[PDB]
């Protein structure tokens, strides 16, 4: 919930820098090239699947 | 620009804020207030001419000692219309600090 | 977008030496931390006699 | 002004230039804001007065 | 392709004349600002004006 | 504060001319002053102010 | 100008507006220079990308 946009305003920036680098999405039509990875007991990522 | 954001328990959307103000004022003549400002604002001067030079005493009571300039009688003919009635307007300008 | 002149009923004096400048490095990726596939059947050594 | 007899902008044309003080809004004049910077970026904070 | 639309609800704009020469008239005015579209995001019925 | 006063003195602007008179009224002065004369004058008939 | 409303009349523009020749009041009183306009207009303006 962004509680600081409101329509009693001339203009609201809507402002995303204030959260973490997850504010990213991914384009409708877009085709994405996935994968998983995977955590050793030490914190090792294998490799790409 | 400084947009106050909206007050509680009011209809009012939000409010904007200026400091910095680069004016200027104008003075619309009409007859809605008084009958006289349809040709413009008096100009205020002294009842009368420095008496025996003293300036001093004269600029200390400036509540009492002061008139327009239409209002004083003896120059009701001797000022022409355009010189006891001020339409010009007035320039407003300053800044401000944080 | 780094300037100021963002949002104001004036807009009067704004171009493009004002109104749009723009900082870059905001638009950066994971790219510290990358990784890829690795194929199992081939032959890559880890044994140093 | 008396809304039966008259309307706003109507009121208002007999002296546009005229000025009203306005205590419902205020502006506090604080050493620190003008000496810390860091009180001179404040945007929207909640505080009590 | 057309994907969607984009929904206007205020327009913040501004005027500036400044005149080489004075007025005609001695009396005169001159420029006059008067009160268009500065309005907020709740009027949204006059949008894109 | 000093707000206003009678910070000018200067003869009057008659109908019939007299700048050679040795009396002098006073004229109020204020803060933000008319865009003129300081005395009673304005839309000179033959120059500047 | 009425009685100073110039807001209001600003505001209908629409319907309080006429042509300089049209007043039946100044068929006479107006030199045909100063009822027909016959100068340039000067249109210069840029674009962004």
């Amino acid at each position: 919930i962004e509680s600081e946009w409101n329509v009693n305003t001339q203009y609201n920036s809507n402002y995303d820098l204030n959260y973490d680098s997850r504010i990213k999405g991914f384009q409708k039509g877009e085709i994405y090239r996935l994968g998983i990875q995977f955590q050793d007991n030490k914190g090792k990522w294998s490799e790409v699947v | 620009l400084v947009r106050i954001p909206a007050q509680a328990n009011s209809n009012l959307g939000s409010l904007n804020y200026y400091a910095n103000i680069d004016k200027v004022l104008t003075f619309n003549r009409s007859e809605q207030i008084s009958e006289i400002y349809k040709n413009g604002y008096l100009i205020y001067t002294t009842k009368d001419w420095i008496t025996d030079g003293k300036i001093a005493d004269l600029f200390n009571n400036a509540i009492s000692q002061t008139i327009s300039v239409d209002q004083v009688q003896d120059w009701l003919t001797r000022i022409a219309d355009t010189d006891k009635y001020g339409t010009e307007p007035v320039s407003m300008k300053y800044k401000s600090n944080p | 977008r780094y300037d100021k002149n963002r949002g104001q009923v004036n807009n009067l004096a704004v171009s493009p030496t004002n109104f749009n400048l723009f900082n870059p490095v905001y638009s950066q990726k994971n790219n510290f931390f990358t990784f890829r596939t690795i194929d199992y059947e081939r032959f890559s050594i880890n044994y140093f006699p | 002004y008396n809304p039966s007899t008259t309307n706003a902008k109507d009121f208002v044309d007999g002296s546009p230039s005229e000025f009203l003080v306005d205590e419902n809004i205020v502006t506090m004049h604080s050493p620190d804001v003008e000496f810390d910077d860091r009180l001179q970026n404040i945007t929207n904070g909640k505080f009590k007065l | 392709r057309i994907i969607g639309t984009t929904h206007l609800t205020n327009t913040l704009s501004d005027i500036s004349v400044i005149t080489s020469t004075p007025t005609y008239g001695n009396y005169a005015t001159g420029f006059y600002k008067g009160k268009v579209a500065n309005m907020n995001i709740s009027t949204s019925y006059y949008g894109g004006r | 504060q000093l707000s206003a006063g009678l910070f000018w003195s200067d003869n009057v602007k008659f109908q019939d001319p007299s700048p050679q008179d040795k009396l002098e009224r006073l004229w109020m002065v204020y803060p933000w002053h008319r865009n003129g004369s300081l005395m009673n004058m304005g839309v000179p008939t033959e120059g500047t102010r």
